[PDB]
Parts: C-alpha cells; sequence; structure tokens
C-alpha cells in the first residue's frame, strides 16, 4: 500500500500550489518512466492545478513581486508537462495495457485541459495530440475519441474572432494531407459546429477616493475606452482574415475528399457546403451548382443514387439558404432518378455505420441535406421543389405524379404513406392531377368527383 | 514555340476543342477535361507557380 | 508522422516562393511568355545592391536597407490585374455585402430626388 503514502504527498503538493515554485518542478520530476503508478496519480492532479492556475494572456514573450521566476516556473514545467504527454499517448495499439491505459488517461488529461487552457502559446503541441487520436481508420476502442470530439465542437462555438479555428484547422490540414482522406465523419460534424464563419444574426455606496486616486481612475478609463474601440477594430479585421483562410482551408478539405469518392464522408462533405456555401466569393455559386451538375453526370455512366440524391437536395438547400440577396438539370436530375430510386432495395437504412456522435443540438439543427434513410430524401428534394425554390410547373407537376403511382408498385409501406402525403400537399397546390390499400381510396376519390 | 499563334488574345479558341495551329498544319488538341472539383480547388487555394 | 513534419518544410517553402508584388508579377509574365529566360534574368539579378551580407548584421540597420533598396523596374496592367486576382480572398464579395451596396445606391437614388 505505497499507493496510499504517494496519494497524501501528492495531496501535500496539490495543497501547497493551490494555496511555491520548487514544489511543481518537483511535481514534474515526478512523471519521467518505470513507475507507471506516479505516472497516473499524479498527472491526474495536476490537471485542477493547472485549471486554477493557468494565466490567460499569452504567458512567457521574455520590486518585490518577482512574477518571473514563477513564470519561467510555470512555463518551462509544462514544456516537459506536456512533452511527458506527447511521449504517453504516441504508443501504438501494439503495447503493455499498463502503457494503453496511460495513453487513455493521457488524453482525458489533455481533453480536461484544452477547455481551461489553449490561451498561452503551448496549445499546438495538445491539439496535435488530441487531433492526431481523432484522425484514425480504426475507432471502436477509444471511449475518449466521442467526448475529443465534442471539447473540439464547444471550442469552434466560443470562437468568435477565430484565432482559435484557424490555429486547430492549419494542424488538422497537415494530418489530412499526410494520410489519404481516411476520416470517421464525425470529424465533419466537428467541422460544422465553426460559428466563426456564420452570423445568424450608486451614489451612497462608493469607497472614497483621493484626489490623485480618481484623476487616475479617469486616466484608466480613458485608456479602456481605447482598448475597446481599437479592439474592435482589430477583431473585426482578423475574422475577415480567419474567414478568409478558414474558408480556404475547409473547402480543399471538402474537395479532396470530393477526388477521394469515400462512400460514407459525402453526407457530410454536403453538410458543410450548403452550410458554409453563400459566404465565399458570390463568384463561386455557379462554380459549385455546375460542380454538382457534374457529380451527377458521373453518376449516369451506370451508392451513388445515395450520391445523386444528395446533389439534388444540397443544390436546392443552397439556393434556399441565400437569405441576404436575391436549376433545370436538378428537377431533370430527379425526373430521371426516380426509376433507380425504387428499383433499389436500400431505400431504408438508419444510416449510424461509421459516424459516433450526433453531433450538438440535433433536435435545433436540422441536417438538411442527410437528414435519415432516403426516404426523408426523397420527401425533402420534393419539398424544396414544389415549396421552395419555385419552379412551379404544372407540367412538371403531372409528370412527377404519374412517376410517383410507378414508383408505388416497387416500395416498402413507410415510404409509400409518405408520398402519398406529400400528393396529398400536391392536391392543395395544384388541383388537377394493418393494409396494402389503404388511403388510395381518399386520393381516388379525388380524381372521379373532381376531373 | 509549338503553338504558333502570336500576340492575339486566347479569347478565340475558347470555343473550339484546340489552341491553334502548328508548323507542317496539324491540330493542337486541348489536353484534358479537368473536373469542376479540381477548378473549385485552384480558385480557393490558388496553385504553386499560378 | 514523419511526413507530417517533412512536408511543412515545402509549405513554408512556398510561403517565401509565391509572388505578392506587382514588381515581383511583371517579371513572372516576361517568363511566362516568352520574352525572358532564366539566362536573361540571371544577368539582370547583379544590381547595384548585389554581393551583400544579411545574417550577421544588427536589424537596426537592415530595417534602413531594405526600405531603400528597392530598384524601381517598369511595370505593365497586365500583372496588375493578376495579382489584384491573386490577393481577392473569399468573403471579399459575399451575398450580405452585395445586397448592401445596393442597399447603399437605392438610399443614394432617394437621396437626389429629396431635392
Amino acid at each position: 500500500e505505497k499507493i496510499l503514502q504517494l496519494k497524501e504527498d501528492i495531496a501535500d503538493l496539490v495543497t501547497k500550489v493551490m494555496e511555491n515554485t520548487a514544489a511543481l518542478g518537483r511535481l514534474c520530476k515526478m512523471v519521467e518512466s518505470k513507475n507507471p503508478n506516479t505516472c497516473k496519480f499524479s498527472m491526474l492532479a495536476l490537471v485542477p492545478v493547472f485549471k486554477s492556475i493557468i494565466p490567460g494572456y499569452r504567458i512567457r514573450p521574455l520590486e518585490v513581486s518577482k512574477l518571473r521566476n514563477f513564470e519561467q516556473a510555470l512555463v518551462y514545467n509544462y514544456k516537459n508537462y506536456v512533452g511527458r504527454l506527447q511521449s504517453l499517448s504516441k504508443t501504438p495499439s501494439n503495447a503493455a495495457p499498463i502503457q494503453v491505459s496511460l495513453g487513455i488517461l493521457a488524453t482525458q488529461a489533455a481533453k480536461e485541459l484544452i477547455s481551461t487552457a489553449s490561451h498561452f502559446n503551448f496549445r499546438t503541441d495538445i491539439f496535435t495530440l488530441l487531433l492526431r487520436r481523432i484522425c484514425k481508420p480504426r475507432i471502436s476502442t477509444d471511449p475518449t475519441s466521442i467526448q475529443i470530439i465534442q471539447t473540439f465542437e464547444t471550442l469552434l462555438n466560443e470562437d468568435e474572432e477565430g484565432s482559435i479555428s484557424f490555429e486547430i484547422l492549419r494542424i488538422f490540414n497537415k494530418i489530412l494531407k499526410t494520410r489519404n482522406f481516411n476520416i470517421e465523419e464525425s470529424v465533419l460534424n466537428m467541422l460544422l459546429s465553426l460559428d466563426v464563419l456564420h452570423d445568424y444574426d450608486k451614489k451612497k455606496d462608493r469607497v472614497h477616493l483621493s484626489k490623485k486616486q480618481r484623476k487616475a481612475r479617469k486616466e484608466m478609463q480613458q485608456i479602456e475606452e481605447e482598448m475597446r474601440n481599437a479592439e474592435q477594430a482589430v477583431s473585426a479585421e482578423e475574422r475577415e482574415r480567419n474567414q478568409s483562410e478558414i474558408l480556404k482551408i475547409v473547402f480543399t478539405i471538402y474537395l479532396n475528399i470530393l477526388k477521394n469518392n469515400a462512400k460514407t464522408l459525402i453526407g457530410s462533405v454536403l453538410e458543410g457546403l450548403t452550410k458554409f456555401g453563400n459566404m465565399a466569393n458570390f463568384d463561386l455559386l455557379g462554380d459549385f451548382l455546375e460542380v454538382m451538375k457534374e457529380l451527377i453526370s458521373d453518376t449516369e455512366f451506370d451508392a451513388e443514387v445515395r450520391k445523386a440524391l444528395l446533389c439534388i437536395v444540397s443544390a436546392f438547400s443552397l439556393i434556399s439558404n441565400t437569405q441576404y440577396m436575391k436549376l433545370s438539370k436538378f428537377v431533370d436530375g430527379l425526373y430521371a432518378l426516380l426509376p433507380y430510386i425504387c428499383l433499389d432495395a436500400d431505400i431504408e437504412l438508419s444510416y449510424r455505420s461509421l459516424r459516433l456522435a450526433d453531433p450538438l443540438n440535433n433536435e435545433i439543427i436540422k441536417p438538411s441535406v442527410n437528414v435519415s434513410t432516403k426516404a426523408e430524401l426523397l420527401l425533402k428534394a420534393l419539398d424544396h421543389v414544389f415549396f421552395r425554390s419555385k419552379s412551379g410547373t404544372k407540367e412538371r407537376a403531372t409528370a412527377f405524379t404519374k412517376r410517383l403511382y410507378m414508383c408505388i408498385s416497387h416500395t416498402p409501406e413507410k415510404t409509400s404513406i409518405a408520398i402519398l402525403k406529400f400528393i396529398d400537399k400536391l392536391m392543395n397546390r395544384y388541383p388537377e392531377i394493418a393494409a396494402t390499400l389503404w388511403d388510395n381510396a381518399l386520393l381516388e376519390k379525388h380524381y372521379c368527383p373532381v376531373v | 514555340t509549338q503553338n504558333t499563334i502570336g500576340n492575339i488574345p486566347l479569347s478565340a479558341y475558347d470555343e473550339m476543342p484546340h489552341i491553334g495551329y502548328d508548323i507542317n498544319g496539324k491540330r493542337i488538341m486541348r489536353p484534358a477535361k479537368g473536373s469542376a472539383l479540381d477548378q473549385l480547388l485552384d480558385s480557393i487555394e490558388l496553385p504553386e507557380g499560378w | 508522422s514523419e511526413e507530417e513534419k517533412n512536408q511543412t518544410k515545402k509549405e513554408k517553402h512556398s510561403r517565401d516562393i509565391d509572388i505578392a508584388t506587382v514588381e515581383a508579377m511583371t517579371l513572372a509574365h516576361q517568363l511566362a511568355l516568352g520574352q525572358k529566360n532564366k539566362h536573361d534574368l540571371v544577368d539582370e539579378g547583379f544590381n547595384r545592391y548585389t554581393f551583400r551580407d544579411t545574417e550577421n548584421l544588427p536589424d537596426w540597420f537592415l530595417e534602413d536597407e531594405k526600405e531603400h533598396s528597392k530598384i524601381n523596374k517598369p511595370i505593365t496592367k497586365e500583372a496588375a490585374m493578376a495579382i489584384k486576382e491573386k490577393i481577392k480572398a473569399m468573403n471579399a464579395r459575399p451575398i450580405k455585402k452585395v445586397a448592401e451596396a445596393k442597399a447603399r445606391k437605392r438610399m443614394r437614388a432617394v437621396a437626389r430626388l429629396e431635392k
């Protein structure tokens, strides 16, 4: 029971530092090699120490109160701290279970740090130590992965000016350029979380001060007024710079996946290209749509059914997202596809294959390109034709009905319910037009007493 | 030179499947039909010696 | 993880390589269209300012040299076009700022009927 004595020694060191510079250096001397219990019981104990004691002003840019020996203490010891974390989580799957458990607890320590740290200039090391853990072809043995994805998502949801996001996605780009885009789709969901890109918008109780102290207070208020206005101007320029370079990073990540053509990733690629579209150069809107037309035409040489449905739904969602300012091959895309859609057995599939987490606010966040199976892709394509993005076309109303009735013969039950519910809405729009023969008695009592 | 069209604008041949003619008269065909993905990639992250 | 550190040696290289100025852009054109080859520029490279050490010297001296060591070479409009096409970023002209630009010009068209 040597562990108990070590626990109380480390506990005494915690009560020293929390309430002093040699003690923290001693705590970093604890974790070197060969002694796993000291390598794990103190490493997770230094986390609340750093959570309480880290000054968020970018420390290390080189009187009675020194504040220089204390800061060389914090920084120099933090180097070997994170450097130790580097050596810990670099261990591959073919290792000792002690070392592997040290790796899991090390990334747990790191992801706990990031929520409070990442302010000062020893952040990129921790960002590599978590993104290299996420960007792996096989995730089924790491319980931390889901939580690290969550922490990165929160990081990209508080980041207003874009400094954090740019410093993440530079490292992230390096990893995605060395490995030929073997990503797990949840990582493109954390790409969706970026709030940098989108906009979506007394007299009695006074402590008495001296005349020199009041004049000092007036001057300090005027300095702080300048700091408010200057930082407003700086961050307003920084937001523009970060949008300009992050969109370059984000799009090239996307289009290189659209080179490799991974069967699962395309849904999340077009999640991004429709959300973070309409904030590009506005010359690229015609270029994005011509890419969508190209990705339709690739499927016209013969899984691919999913891809072409994605292209249609994405295009209409793009133009329906153009909120500020004031489509043949896509409607004809549907009018050609409808045989191929109904001729496949894979219409209903939950789609929870390689994605671990359902990202953020899935009740509020409506994933307007990859909502569910493929049944809601037919529903949302048709909704994005006859209810969004005009294309009125009474002729196409009659044509789409006559193709849906040659699709009822090739449908599972739930899909045919939904299709007939849309035909109810087409009777609402265009007045012309357990069982098996349910409710067709209703609609065929809207041909004969109408026509 | 091997393309043999001078200080004329390349506004011409934008509607042709070839860029000019060369010595001993044969059709200098346009080399590739690139993807829309690659063209959009080269207008975000521009090539090295662009 | 070696390529993770070896590719960055090219990624940082191609930042000291990429054209930024009109003055570098013209010379890139003069290469691209056959006016000057490598051999011609190697002649032109020997300036008034060649054979100068730069690494041993203190910064307060070099920051006064480099300001005033720029030979005014002739430019073109053809180069200024492309360098304006190179610097223009993504959010330079979104839907928002286009709609806002028309919102400006409508107010101007109103202000000239206020008289």
